[PDB]
């Protein structure tokens, strides 16, 4: 892929005391046209991993097929695919990251920014990032696109360091994620009011909420805005 | 003349490929494996000879899964069976990639059959040494197939191959006669355990371990799963009662 066509906007994710939360809008933009709605960009893999993909939707579907094939291959000749020998988030990440760096090095990348979020077997929270360049970085807060600019400050106000992760509750993290989604809908032209949100808790498990909407929007002050300076009516 | 049994793909004056028949003998030297088609799926069973108590029980799996809905169990040269299962997994992956839809059971059967028939076509390749009973549930329901080293494969109501293949075939004929309406998934599992236990008596010199898998539209939602735990022990007890 040399130029993205149908594109997916921002993805956001953070860590909390018992796991991770990731979220992404359900919009497939054909450039400036908001062409497709209800496009799920969060792909669950097992009961401990969610992959949030932003970018070329065709390459996103390719990565979906690749993840499904990886699950199928890990099921082969593995009587422990249900337990110790199940796909860990780190495995899925490292595989995707190797694929992305290879595609970059062949001068034909997957025009995507991927955030892998999950809980390992030992309960540790895994949150990491990869992109079309193969760059990998991990932080208590991770976001793509406009997310990385706007949601990251709000989410970092909750968890600036690793020491803030044990103190952050699931409710606080989910509220911060919803506020970041609302802010993106405010100031992102390629955002959608409809989004999806996954919560991977080492105790509760995988909670996947679809068809969510941005609520409690402030638009009343728009009635008082008149002209662009000197106009009054 | 003589020497028609020294090179693969060589037709004898009868019209036979003796190397294929020798591979069939190698299969007949293997353990007993069976497949039973029920009303909403298939059940596979196999006997694992416990050569020594040093073998880890419940490990050393013999039934292999293909895609997420196909089960395969082979009697004969286990390594050749693994080679064939790997080739079948590649075929299923290719099919799903190209046509999105999971590979149908007849398509998978024909893929394996063409692979084996190609392996019976050249003197540079040895015929396969495994008879494979496989199948599963697709959009057209349940399917149970058996494939011989000659490349010949057929769809079966019940199939069996190995040393105790004859007693298993007789018991399967009894089951087909006494159940025209069709067996249920758990009933098929119990009958497979029974038939495996009955066919072990031919080589009762060493103890054996039973291994059962099933793919049922209602009991496993169409996915190939190993019967373990309470159901496996229940089938074992049913067989132990059936023998005496």
């Amino acid at each position: 892929t040399q130029q993205p066509i149908v594109t997916g906007t921002s993805v956001i994710s953070m860590k909390y005391d018992n796991g991770v939360i990731i979220a992404a809008d359900n919009l497939g933009s054909y450039g400036s046209l908001l062409r497709f709605n209800g496009v799920e960009r969060l792909i669950p893999v097992g009961d401990n991993t969610v992959v949030g993909i932003s970018g070329d939707i065709s390459d996103m579907q390719h990565i979906e097929r690749l993840l499904k094939d990886l699950v199928t291959e890990n099921a082969y000749d593995n009587p422990l695919a249900d337990a110790e020998e199940a796909l860990e988030p780190s495995y899925i990440f490292e595989y995707l990251a190797t694929v992305m760096y290879q595609r970059r090095s062949k001068m034909n990348p997957l025009w995507n920014a991927i955030i892998v979020a999950g809980v390992q077997s030992n309960g540790d929270q895994f949150l990491r990032y990869v992109n079309l360049l193969g760059v990998t970085y991990s932080s208590p807060t991770l976001a793509t696109g406009f997310g990385a600019h706007m949601a990251n400050p709000l989410l970092r106000k909750v968890v600036d360091r690793e020491s803030d992760i044990p103190k952050t509750t699931v409710q606080v993290a989910e509220e911060a994620i919803v506020n970041a989604m609302r802010v993106l809908y405010y100031r992102d032209a390629r955002s959608s009011r409809n989004f999806s949100l996954a919560i991977i808790d080492k105790n509760t498990g995988l909670t996947f909420k679809k068809n969510l909407q941005v609520e409690n929007m402030k638009w009343d002050f728009a009635k008082d805005i008149k002209g662009y300076g000197t106009q009054k009516i | 003349g003589t020497g028609y049994d020294l090179s693969n793909s060589v037709f004898s004056p009868d019209g036979r490929n003796f190397q294929v028949e020798y591979a069939v003998k190698a299969v007949e030297n293997g353990t007993t494996s069976i497949g039973i088609k029920c009303n909403d799926g298939v059940v596979f069973a196999v006997e694992k000879l416990i050569t020594s108590k040093l073998l880890v029980p419940q490990k050393n799996v013999k039934i292999q899964v293909v895609d997420r809905h196909i089960g395969c169990v082979y009697s004969g040269l286990i390594p050749d069976g693994r080679h064939l299962v790997n080739r079948g997994r590649e075929e299923a992956a290719s099919f799903k990639k190209l046509y999105k839809t999971p590979i149908p059971i007849p398509a998978f059967a024909d893929r394996l059959g063409q692979y084996v028939q190609a392996h019976t076509l050249y003197n540079s390749v040895r015929p396969f040494g495994v008879s494979t009973i496989f199948g599963g549930v697709d959009k057209n329901g349940a399917h149970l197939y058996m494939l011989e080293p000659s490349g010949s494969y057929w769809g079966y109501k019940g199939a069996a191959t190995g040393k105790g293949r004859q007693s298993a075939k007789a018991e399967l004929e009894k089951l087909v006669d006494h159940h025209p309406e069709g067996l249920s998934a758990r009933e098929a599992v119990k009958q497979a355990a029974k038939i495996i236990y009955l066919a072990h008596e031919d080589n009762k010199e060493k103890d054996f371990e039973l291994e059962i898998s099933w793919c049922s539209l209602s009991e496993t939602n169409g996915l190939h799963k190993f019967v373990k735990g309470d159901l496996l022990q229940e089938a074992i007890d049913f067989a132990q009662k059936e023998i005496n």
